[PDB]
RNA sequence: GUGGUGGAGAGGUA
């Protein structure tokens, strides 16, 4: 993401990039939302060869 | 010159009445201060008079005192009277004499005992303070506030997770159960 | 076992065993209502028993701040999930009901 | 294209109920099942008690003489109680009582218009020398009033008109005979009691038709 | 002025949230000034009066001042010139202050309490300075080394990661799509999974 | 059975025994000051 | 106890969005924590001048 | 009681077809309620025409090579996926293009049938195209029920929203409603909405009085 | 034609 920002930025422009930063942004935290992602005991795996 | 106990204050209400020469010094509540006064103090420098709110206030401790001290004077002669009401046949003829003659006594004593306190506490409530150098007669007074929560402040749960409340959104955008019970908070 | 209950006193009938020969039922606890705490919060202390319970030495008459009838009670429980929220809890923030 | 007729209600408690809606579009069920589970969540009037004064009090920061109780868990179990407006929307409470015992919605006067669902609500314990009487005045609101937003010894309360407390739903299919294509749609609703699932889900129509309608 | 920090996320990246009490309480001369000019102030007794009060008028005057007027914000520790920007506020019912989620790993200010100094240029010449030089969108790479400095943090992140993805088999894995409007009607429709090996 | 453990009990999901109970904390403060002032004095208080 | 309590064992279930009403796909962690209110308010620490 | 009713919609067309709307004046909860219903109602149920069956003359399977035509077969039906069509006659039809460039007007049709844009581009010669076009509902792969392609028989193709503030100068926290609208061009964006609260409204008029 | 805060100590936040 960091670099594919540096790229647009050099490519494209400043408001443009700065559009995009903020269009990115708030598809980044959409999709977090509806992605149903969470932390439990079951998520840390231990191996069994431990 | 005090504000009534109870009352609801906004900012900058003046709350004690002062005057200088003649100006006046009367206190006001700070701005961004609101809330409810519950409680005023005066204290006052001996050799200096006590006012009027001075005298309510200390009646209504002597009236508590009084009726606390006669409660309790009430259920031990009652215990006493009915265990010795009880010793004694349905209502030997010297022994019961004797019996009530020494409840008699132990209720004088017990009497005495409670109205000597009373004047005890009494006379440690006349008495003025020892008010600082300068200071005739100083009042103090409390103010309540109910701090509701509101976002911007920092709560923390057991585990250093520390955080500060973003935003309160209403109960539907909460993320809700199958069974329809929503979650009040989303860490 | 208490005599009586109110909102800011207690009286307990003391056990005869645990009395003296005279003055036997004397246990008078005045109840700390509304009172300032050194950081400006409020103290009082709330009755958690009634009339003619029966307690032994050392019981919890009465539970001041944050306790819950004799534990301690600091915060709340409420229902918690563990999901970014439209990057409401970003950092560390939290999303309130 | 169909539309529900005849909306059909079943009730498990005199508060939690059932609301079944048998015609629907395909897939439109979840919809509908969002936007009314929002829309009761969000805006029921409903009236709830506002004001609170006993004679004997100045600020509830205090305690009663004989009352088991400091006067902020008295308001908060009368901010508890379930009732009803059938006339008016603002009337005024009362309730009286001296002596020991335990003061439920019961000792509170009934009224006409006025009606209590929960009398079986617990308000105060009293002691022997207990005694209160206290004046209650209550309003019809729709959402969440605090006292901020709303002569001494008058006591304010913060107001939560909202009778829903809450809402589910699901959606299956119906066999209609004349096309399986269809679904029904099952609205869990449990509320304080107060209002009708019927009387509830007739006004969130006619509101929805309103916002709809400015267009 | 401060308060403590809360993130905004509906907010553009050259705008900050502010708290109504703290703007009017900063630009209470501007104040004076827009209420004496269109007529509603005559003395400035009556112009304090209505600003204690805050009739519905001032709130026209004071988001009028505030619509065009940068701000200029600071964290506590000020590392580098990132440490310190201008933003254009937004105003907000509420004591704190929001903050866009991006600019916070510049001023390394997670939302655990961080306290956020407020400052706000008077002359034309510092407003003019604010905007073109130090403005949030001013400033994207760092001074240090030229790779961006306002980069998606662990939430956004976390979301675009999630949405690049890959599942073996997922529903509508390998049918095609002439636009990428069709491929988001066909997932908002819920008929197709998030990532899905597909055609477009 | 402790009066007030009766209103409500907490499922202790410890597995170790119990060998002595949690000392007064409090103590630490407490002895000290009384020890210093010595109230109860006897015909030769202690030294 | 979750078994028990005849709650999901992993303690984990799948949440419903409060408004687009659509179900997260994958199930989140939801439970009872004991959450506390520090002595920090933002009404003692918003100064302006 | 009475709620924030308004009247003020304003469309900004940024596109004869792709167009905007606000609705500035909304009680703090409607925003996302209304919102996430138009949405799902514009991409779930709008009666259209799509087409769902063609027969490649020549292509036996769908992953038949065929040639006269620069283009592969996955290119042409993701073209043919992209035209616009208004039934007027009935609600089923089968359309025959036969030529030997190809464009959407070299599709013969009847006083029944009607093509949005028959400039639309498909293919080019160096094509007997025989393809079933019927009317439906929403948007319905020719997986769930040449000869079978995917369909879209709403006419919006893309819509979306969010909801920001709305200020009102005692109210203070508000929300406004913007919505994004690209119809297939066979329906006007602001007549597409219409469309969508008539449903809507259709749904409910049994019970609100 | 007029407008009202030193130092020390302790603790705490980031
Ligand atoms: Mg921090």
């Amino acid at each position: 993401i960091s670099k594919l920002i540096n790229h647009c930025y050099r490519v494209v422009g400043l408001k443009d990039t700065v559009i995009f930063a903020d269009q990115l942004m708030y598809t980044g935290f959409a999709y977090s939302t509806i992605s149903g992602v969470s932390i439990g005991v079951n998520d840390f795996v231990i191996p069994d060869e431990k | 010159g005090i504000v009534y106990v109870g009352a609801e204050v906004q900012a900058g209400d003046i709350l004690v009445g002062k005057v200088t020469p003649v100006k006046d010094t009367s206190l006001r509540v700070p701005t961004g201060t609101k809330g409810t006064v519950i409680d005023v103090q005066v204290f006052t420098r001996d050799g200096v008079e006590r006012d009027s709110r001075a005298l309510s206030i200390e009646k209504m401790q002597l009236d508590q005192i009084r009726k606390d001290l006669n409660e309790e004077f009430r259920i031990v002669e009652g215990a006493t009277f009915e265990r010795l009401r009880a010793a004694l046949v349905g209502a030997a003829d010297d022994a019961l004499n004797e019996q009530l003659e020494k409840a008699q006594a132990y209720i004088s004593d017990r009497r005495q005992l409670l109205d000597d306190k009373f004047e005890d506490k009494k006379r440690k409530l006349q008495q003025g303070d020892d008010l600082a150098p300068g200071v005739l007669k100083i009042v103090k007074v409390y103010l309540a506030i109910k701090r509701r929560i509101q976002p911007g402040d920092k709560m923390a749960g057991r585990h250093g997770n520390k955080g500060v409340v973003s935003v309160i959104m209403p109960v539907e955008d909460m993320p809700h159960d199958a069974n329809g019970t929503p979650v009040d908070i989303v860490l | 076992v208490i005599d009586s209950v109110d909102a800011s006193r207690v009286v307990v009938r003391v056990a005869d065993d645990e009395v003296e020969t005279g003055e036997a039922g004397v246990d008078i606890y005045n109840l700390t209502k509304y009172t300032r705490s050194n950081q400006n919060t409020c103290i009082n202390q709330r009755p958690l028993v009634s009339k003619g319970d029966v307690v032994a030495r050392g019981d919890i008459l009465a539970d001041g701040p944050s306790t819950d009838m004799g534990e301690l009670a600091l915060g709340q429980n409420m229902r918690v999930a563990f999901m970014p929220w439209n990057g409401f809890n970003f950092e560390d923030s939290i999303c309130l009901s | 294209f169909l539309t529900p007729r005849h909306i059909d209600v079943q009730v498990v408690s005199q508060t939690r109920a059932k609301i079944t809606l048998e015609p629907l579009e395909r897939g439109f069920g979840h919809t509908l099942g969002n936007a009314l589970r929002r829309i009761l969540l969000s805006s029921m009037p409903g009236c709830a008690v506002v004001e609170a004064e006993i004679d004997g009090v100045l600020h509830e920061y205090s305690a009663i003489e004989g009352v088991q109780e400091d006067v902020i868990e008295i308001l908060l179990n009368l901010k508890g109680l379930a009732i009803k407006l059938h006339g008016r929307d603002e009337v005024t409470l009362t309730l009286a009582k001296k002596g020991s015992g335990v003061v439920t919605a019961a000792d509170i006067q009934l009224d006409h218009d006025v009606e209590i669902i929960n009398g079986d609500h617990v308000i105060a314990n009293l002691a022997d020398n207990g005694a209160l009487n206290m004046k209650l005045k209550v309003a019809r609101g729709r959402g969440y009033e605090p006292a901020d937003a709303r002569s001494i010894g008058r006591l304010q309360l913060d107001a939560s008109f909202s009778p829903v407390r809450r809402v589910s739903y699901v959606v299956e299919n119906a066999r209609v005979e004349q096309r399986t294509n269809l679904d029904k749609l099952v609205l869990d609703l449990e509320t304080n009691g107060t209002l009708d699932p019927e009387e509830a889900i007739r006004r969130a129509a006619t509101i929805l038709q309103q916002q709809l309608a400015a267009f | 002025g401060r308060s403590v920090i809360t993130v905004g996320p509906t907010l553009r990246l050259h705008q900050c949230g502010l708290p109504k009490k703290m703007a009017l309480e900063l630009f209470k001369p501007f104040i004076f000034g827009k209420l004496e000019g269109r007529g509603m102030a005559t003395t400035i007794k009556a112009a304090k009066k209505m600003v204690e009060r805050e009739l519905p008028e001032v709130w026209d005057v004071l988001a009028e001042v505030i619509r065009e007027h940068p701000v200029l914000l600071n964290r506590a520790p000020t590392l580098h010139r990132l440490g310190i920007q201008a933003f254009e506020p937004v105003l907000i019912e509420g004591k704190a202050i929001q903050l866009h989620p991006l600019v916070c790993a510049a001023y390394n200010a997670d939302f655990d309490g961080d306290q956020m100094a407020v400052h706000v240029p008077l002359t034309l010449e510092a407003q003019l300075e604010a905007r073109a030089l130090m403005m949030s969108t001013n400033n994207i790479l760092s001074p240090a080394n030229g790779e961006p400095i306002i980069v998606p943090s662990q939430d956004v992140v976390m979301g675009l990661y999630y949405m690049t993805r890959e599942a073996i088999n997922a529903k509508g894995e390998g049918m095609a799509f002439a636009d990428l409007q069709e491929v988001d009607r066909a997932y908002r429709s819920g008929q197709a999974s998030l990532h899905a090996r597909v055609k477009v | 059975y402790s009066y007030t453990e009766k209103k409500r009990i907490r499922k202790d999901f410890s597995k170790l025994p119990d060998v002595m109970d949690v000392p007064y904390l409090l103590a630490i403060q407490l002895d000290s000051y009384r020890e210093f002032l010595q109230a109860g004095a006897t015909k030769e208080q202690f030294r | 106890m979750l078994k028990l309590a005849d709650l999901p064992e992993s303690g984990q279930m799948r949440l419903f969005d409060g408004r687009t009403g659509n179900q997260f796909e994958r199930p989140t962690t939801v439970g009872y924590m004991y959450m506390l209110k520090l002595n920090h308010l933002v009404d003692d620490k918003m100064h302006a001048r």
